[PDB]
């Protein structure tokens, strides 16, 4: 069996192209392989969790020991099948920062639920079979 | 037991604590939301020294966030891992400090710093047995350099006995993005040098040059030089948390290395670095490891330790191996550079051992040095502030705030004294 | 107390800890089995319902005695239906454990000992002639009337249509009594000395003991050749004797390894660490995966 | 004249499980102690002496 | 009818102890729970108490000021075998500093300490006396030694005392701040220890390499080594042999002047698994290897200096008269000459019980063993050196503050070098002919 | 070649809900693309990824 990890990034290991968080196909069992779904739009990521997950929707992948999101970008590569593209892990949020801290103060908004957008880079979708 | 509580302020210190926690809470196996997953039951016999425990089973660190701008925080909470520190440990005002020393030392950090010492008083009495303190910070900066200190100053005024440390990132003339860095900076380490149990000197450039030419990474980041301070900020108190033959805690890294009070500035290095694509080929052995240690090449400090010699030096051994052969590499390198190292401290080389390595590597080692070279950056900063201070350039915004020249004349006056007594304690002889 | 919420669970928690304990205590003639055998005198219909009164009765009988608060909490709980009717039943499927397993593996051989002829059963005359035979020398062989006169060393028990006992309510009655008794060593001790039968694995390996061997492994390794080394040292036995180049270890080729490295490990403790290394459980160990196990761990 | 079989080059070690006289005294590690025989220095009249009424005397 | 008390204190003391206890364990056959398996009589009550159901309570105390390694030894093997109440183990480390250990922190703690000893002594109404582990060049090791030695000097009096102490290196070491404590603990030491044993790491590293032909050793080899020395020492104390000696015959036959109590020790043979079966192992030349300079435990060259009292154990066996032969041989060869006023100086012992190997060790299976301690004037050379350091170190009063700083006055390294100069000169006094 | 382009059936969803067990494809949106692993080539690692 092989399972899909990534661990924390570092100098001595980062992408050879990307250089951001890895992503591997490997023997290791250990916490590196929790993968958790999330759903895409940001008003409802905390209150979708506890539901049914359904195929065909727009998802997002997310590693537990590291909260990173895995996505793709139009970075080159090449090997035996062809021209192909580059998987890694990366927060792809939008640049504009908002006042967390002082809302937490206020009292308007709670850690949990989110405030940042996050670029369509960062979506994923689980294809079934056509026919049964 | 025997923990320690962590304070960062300013922009370079928020940056460089963002990553230290994520470092250290990737080796205890903590995940961003606070519950432990970690593998072997060492990962959680020793991880109340830096996690206080919550309800759920959860940890929180003991840090303070505090600064006078909420904008490299509000970023930072909002990033990976931005989830473990607790709301009430972020301070923080509605001015800013300028990049002025008085500003932030005088004006805006004298009416701030009561929240910060009352929560800073708070979690020291709610830790058991408190061993020491640790800071980061840069000098070039206003709100850290100033506020930072000055908090130091209060917190060595309420306890005289616990240890101290501070990782300076003190900025070079080569690249410098401050024109008032030498004002703060000589203010900074005048009001340091009488309270800072030891000095932990970072050079940019010295980074720079290591991540290029060593790690031959062509487009780091400052994440990377954050990660690199980061490996060698937990290296000091790796034997500390866990196992190993020679525990050394850093009371007795500092008994050890300080031999006269005045002269605790240090530098320090990590090994091995190496690129990825040339893993294959070394093999990762104790003369290795020790051939990289002393490199003047591998300091993180611009000073060039051939000019001077080493007082004292220590080493922080990761992985398990035997103690020979670190012992006649010690004697060996302490016998062919006997030139390098002043005489009348025969065997001036502090070893030490543990038996848990870097995650991702099998050994690793971490060296701290006192040597007499690092007083090239004290006459270069002073030669920069005299050169400035002649015309008295950007002087009204100092004196805005009632501060007059004198502060910066018996400044002037310790730096002139500490350069003078690392002559003299580099040329005695028995 | 302020049962809200699961204020009831960690009140009902207790009381099945203390019924615990105070029967533990006793440890003698009083059985959690007598409960069951005890209510259906109070049931009459056989409704599976009982009143609070005759619910209080009915433990004050067996000697239980508890408060008034308790009473409630309990009634609250256990009074699925909410008629105001506790479930003597449920109560009874609650408090009883699931049994441990040195105590599964010697009451199943116990009652395989019995079971020669292996048809699952047991008839209950013949559990009385050891039953007897234990306990006196000079019994002597034939009785006069001996299965009504030493059935009464059985019927504990029941029997099924056919009147052979099963083993389910075998170990069922067992566990019953192993309620009191809730020692291993002594409950053993019980077993054993009733039953004539002397014999339990002396121990099972701990992973105390597997840290020390590893440790000691790990260590034997570096002493050789130079630092750098000892990688190609453990490659070169592996291209010694792997004849057939596939790349897979076993038990015999890893007890012959360590006996070249001077270590001569136990066969227990050998099967012990393979157990430990290999999860595919193929009984065969993977070469790089071994030396990145022993060699490339930061876990000790 | 070819040497005979590659098999025939001598190796450093060989399918023979106790290869080297060396090893096969070697103590086998989990191995329980052994409770050493009639061998220690005698003392069974020193006894009076742990004997408690010892003390105590008048 | 005998039991000797065993202290360890110090990181050091305690990593000696370990080992020193899992070979006495092996040796009386218990197992690591401490039950004896259902196997001529014991005689085990000098290292452990039988508490009445089959538990063996070894009769050992362990002090740190630092819970690691003791936190280790509460979780090891050996959980069930310690007593958890008899392994104390204190708050902060002195982190290398005497003063500190001896003035501030270790105050809190020997008094507990002394408490635990009484509760163990008090079980032990033939005890023989007390033996101490402790690396010199450690603060709080050091600082609890020199306490608990000037306490029971005064608590129990008479009682013989042993040292087994860890003395730095001369030309390497572990810190550097080592020699200030270590003249301070030995001028301490010199008026409270009945024998004191040198056990520096450099001398043993070289027995290592050459015997056993290990390139890389470590600590554990050393205390496993240390461990065979003890038990050698101790095995007359409960085996039957031809010459039987006690501790209590140590100050007769090894102290000519209660000032001079430091002795050096040897062991023979060392030869590994691989060496054991292309050696005869005669008797005759496993003592000659005993003298042999290299052969010795410390950096101390016997060969420049006199010769005082000369002590040897056997164990295996051996016979008298190859035994005399082999001392007459020592006696006929000129590089090895005694003092003037010491005609006979030669103390033998045999004992019947063959060394015991340990799996997982290195040493091999032999029948014959020696252990050695001297008396010996070559002995000043390393006071001499650590003097030499003292000076340096004190010349410009480097480290000065740190001692300063936490209560002792500053005339305590004067009073210790004067002491150690009349030491020097002490030895030198007892070397010249009438 | 021919072990990497073997045929393979994927597993049919019932109402559109995943469950562990199945055989799904992982696609990214912003590529419109199918992720494939290679394990012919070898990361830069001491452990096999
Ligand atoms: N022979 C031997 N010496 C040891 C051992 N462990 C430590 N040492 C010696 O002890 C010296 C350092 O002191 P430590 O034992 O580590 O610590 P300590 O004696 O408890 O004193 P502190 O450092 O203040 O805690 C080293 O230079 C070693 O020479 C050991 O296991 N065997
Ligand atoms: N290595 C490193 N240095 C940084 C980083 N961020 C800022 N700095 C340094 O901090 C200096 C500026 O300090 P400043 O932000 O004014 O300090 P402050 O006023 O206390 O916030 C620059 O010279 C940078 O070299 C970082 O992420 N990594
Ligand atoms: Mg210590």
């Amino acid at each position: 069996p092989l399972y899909l990890t990534s661990s924390h990034i570092t100098p001595q290991k980062c992408a050879k192209f990307s250089r951001k968080q890895e992503v591997s196909i490997s023997t290791n069992e250990g916490i590196n392989s929790a993968w958790c779904f999330e759903y895409m739009d940001p008003k409802l990521r905390y209150e979708m969790k506890g539901q049914p997950v359904r195929s065909g929707e727009p998802v997002l992948i997310k590693h537990i020991p590291t909260c990173q999101w895995l996505a793709t970008d139009n970075v080159q590569y090449n090997n035996e099948f062809g021209q192909e593209f580059e998987v890694f892990c990366n927060s792809y949020q939008c640049h504009n920062k908002t006042q967390n801290l002082i809302a937490e103060k206020v009292g308007r908004k709670t850690i949990e639920t989110p405030m940042r957008n996050q670029t369509n880079q960062n979506t994923f979708r689980i294809v079934t079979a056509l026919y049964p | 037991m025997r923990e320690i509580v962590h304070i960062q302020g300013g922009q370079c210190g928020n940056q460089i604590g963002a990553k230290f926690w994520e470092v250290i809470s990737d080796e205890h196996g903590i995940d961003p939301t606070g519950t432990y997953h970690g593998d072997s039951d060492l990962q959680l016999e020793r991880i109340n020294v830096y996690y206080n425990e919550a309800t759920g089973g959860r940890y929180v660190p003991r840090a303070i966030l505090m600064d006078l701008e909420p904008g490299t925080m509000d970023s930072v909470r909002a990033g990976p891992f931005g989830q473990l520190f607790r709301p009430d440990n972020f301070v923080f005002g509605q001015t800013g400090a300028g990049n002025n020393w008085a500003k932030g030392h005088y004006t805006e950090g004298a009416e701030l710093i009561d929240s910060v010492l009352d929560v800073v008083r708070k979690e020291a009495e709610g830790c058991d047995c408190l061993q020491g303190f640790q800071i980061t910070h840069s000098l070039g900066g206003g709100t850290g350099s100033g506020m930072g200190t000055l908090l130091i100053s209060k917190v060595r005024e309420e306890y005289p006995d616990r240890i101290m440390e501070t990782f300076s990132v003190v900025p070079s003339p080569k690249v410098s993005d401050t024109v008032v860095e030498p004002y703060n900076a000589t203010l900074s380490v005048h009001q340091l040098v009488e309270n800072a149990d030891e000095c932990m000197v970072i050079d940019n450039e010295a980074l720079y040059d290591i991540c290029f030419r060593t790690l031959k990474l062509t487009t780091p980041t400052y994440g990377d030089l954050n990660h690199l301070v980061s490996a060698a900020m937990s290296g000091v108190t790796c034997c500390l948390r866990f196992p190993g033959q020679l525990n050394s805690d850093l009371r007795k890294l500092a008994v050890n290395l300080i031999p006269f009070p005045r002269l605790h500035f240090f530098m320090i290095g990590f090994a091995p670095l190496t690129s990825r694509g040339s893993q294959q080929y070394r093999a990762l052995t104790v003369p290795e490891l020790t051939q990289q240690m002393f490199d003047a090449k591998n300091m993180m400090c611009a000073a060039d330790p051939r000019h001077g010699r080493y007082l004292t030096a220590s080493a922080l051994f990761r992985g398990r191996m035997s103690t020979k052969e670190v012992d006649e590499q010690m004697l060996n390198v302490q016998n062919k550079n006997s030139s390098y190292f002043v005489e009348w401290i025969p065997n001036n080389i502090k070893s030490s051992i543990c038996d848990i390595p870097p995650k991702g590597l099998k050994m690793a080692v971490t060296f701290v040095g006192n040597s007499t070279a690092i007083q090239e950056m004290f006459k270069r900063v002073a030669e920069q502030f005299t050169a400035m201070f002649r015309r008295k350039a950007f002087l009204h915004w100092y004196t805005g705030e009632g501060m007059d020249e004198m502060e910066f004349t018996e400044a002037e006056s310790n730096m002139n004294d500490l350069v003078s007594e690392y002559q003299q304690y580099q040329d005695a002889t028995a | 107390m302020s049962l809200y919420g699961v204020g009831l669970n960690v009140q009902v928690d207790r009381i099945k800890t203390e019924f615990r304990l105070y029967v533990s205590k006793q440890k003698g003639g009083l059985n959690v089995r007598n409960l069951r055998r005890i209510f259906e005198q109070l049931d009459y219909q056989q409704n599976g319902q009982l009143n609070l009164d005759d619910f209080k009765a009915g433990l004050n009988k067996f000697g239980f005695f508890l408060k008034n608060v308790d009473y409630q909490c309990l009634l609250k709980y256990f009074d699925v239906e909410q008629n105001g009717n506790v479930n003597y039943l449920a109560f009874l499927s609650c408090i009883s454990q699931t049994l441990n397993q040195r105590r599964a593996n010697f009451v199943l051989k116990v009652f395989d000992s019995i079971d020669s002829e292996q048809k699952g059963a047991v008839h209950p005359f013949s559990l009385a002639e050891r039953l007897e035979v234990v306990k006196n020398k000079d019994y002597q062989i034939g009785s006069k009337t001996r299965e009504q006169l030493v059935g009464e060393y059985v019927a504990q028990f029941h029997k099924n249509q056919d009147g052979l006992i099963t083993r389910d309510e075998f170990v069922s009655y067992y566990e019953d009594l192993g309620l009191g008794i809730s020692s291993d060593q002594h409950f053993i001790e019980i077993l054993q000395t009733q039953w004539g039968i002397k014999e339990d694995d002396d121990l099972a390996i701990t992973k105390e003991e597997v840290k020390g061997i590893v440790k000691t492994i790990r260590q034997k390794l570096i002493q050789k050749t130079k630092g750098a080394n000892d990688e190609f040292l453990l490659r070169k036995l592996f291209k010694e004797f792997d004849i057939s180049n596939s790349g897979f270890l076993t038990l015999d080729e890893m007890n012959a390894m360590l006996i070249k490295l001077e270590i001569p490990i136990q066969k227990r403790y050998l099967n012990a660490v393979f157990s430990q290394l290999d999860r595919n459980h193929s009984g065969v160990i993977e070469f790089e995966e071994f030396v990145y196990y022993i060699v490339n761990d930061p876990y000790p | 004249y070819t040497p005979d079989a590659l098999s025939a080059s001598r190796t450093f070690h060989k399918d023979t499980i106790f290869e080297k006289d060396y090893q096969k005294h070697i103590p086998e590690l989990g191995s329980k102690p052994t409770v050493p025989k009639d061998k220690a220095r005698p003392y069974n009249e020193f006894t009076k002496t742990y004997d408690s009424t010892h003390m105590k005397i008048p | 009818m005998r039991e000797v008390i065993s202290i360890h204190v110090g990181q050091g003391g305690i990593q000696v102890g370990n080992a020193c206890w899992e070979l006495f364990c092996l040796e009386h056959g218990i197992q690591p729970d401490g039950q004896m398996p259902s196997d001529g009589d014991d005689a085990f009550n000098t290292f452990f108490s039988e508490t009445g159901a089959g538990k063996h309570v070894p009769r050992a105390v362990f002090l740190d000021l630092e819970p690691t390694v003791i936190d280790e030894v509460r979780t090891g093997t050996y959980r069930q075998l310690f007593h958890p109440e008899q392994l104390i183990s204190g708050k902060e480390d002195a982190a290398n500093n005497f003063a500190r250990g001896h003035y501030t922190i270790g105050k809190e703690i020997v008094d507990l300490c002394l408490d635990r000893i009484r509760k163990l002594a008090d079980n032990c109404t033939g005890l023989q006396g007390f033996l101490v582990f402790n690396s010199v060049g450690g603060g709080t090791g050091s600082g609890l030694g020199s306490l608990l030695l000037e306490r029971l000097s005064v608590d129990y009096g008479k009682k013989s005392k042993l040292g087994f102490t860890i003395y730095p290196s001369p030309q390497v070491s572990t810190a550097v701040v080592e020699p200030y404590n270590s003249i301070l603990s030995t001028h301490s030491l010199l008026e409270h220890t009945d024998v004191a044993v040198m056990l520096d790491n450099e001398a043993i590293y070289d027995i290592c390499r050459r015997n056993l032909d290990i390139e890389r050793p470590t600590y554990t080899n050393l205390n496993r080594l240390i461990a065979q020395v003890i038990s050698s020492l101790t095995a007359s104390l409960r085996f039957d042999g031809a010459l039987n000696v006690d501790i209590t015959e140590f100050q007769t036959n090894l102290v000519p002047y209660p000032r001079i109590h430091f002795m050096l020790s040897s062991y023979a043979p060392i030869i590994s698994a691989e060496k054991a079966y292309h050696e005869q192992l005669s008797v005759a030349e496993i003592t000659n290897s005993a003298f042999e300079p290299a052969n010795m435990m410390a950096k101390c060259d016997p060969r420049h200096g006199k010769y005082m009292a000369c002590s040897m154990m056997y164990r295996g066996d051996v016979v008298p008269k190859d035994v005399n032969a082999s001392i007459a041989t020592i006696k006929t060869k000129r590089t090895i000459q005694f003092v003037d006023w010491c005609p006979t100086g030669f103390k033998v012992g045999i004992n019947y019980q063959p060394p015991t190997v340990v799996p997982g060790g290195d040493l091999a299976k032999v029948m014959r063993a020696v252990c050695m301690i001297s008396n010996s004037t070559a002995i000043a050379e390393v006071f001499s050196r650590l003097d030499h350091k003292f000076d340096l170190m004190y010349a410009k009063r480097a480290f000065v503050h740190w001692y300063v700083g936490e209560g002792m006055e500053e005339g305590e390294f004067s009073e210790a070098r004067e002491d150690l100069a009349a030491l020097e000169k002490d030895y030198e006094e007892v070397g010249i002919e009438t | 070649l021919k072990r990497s382009l073997g045929g393979v059936n994927l597993s049919y969803a019932n109402e559109g809900l995943v469950k562990f067990g199945y055989t799904v494809m992982i696609e990214s949106d912003f590529m419109n693309a199918v992720v494939a692993s290679n394990i012919w080539d070898k990361i830069t690692g001491t452990e096999e990824a």
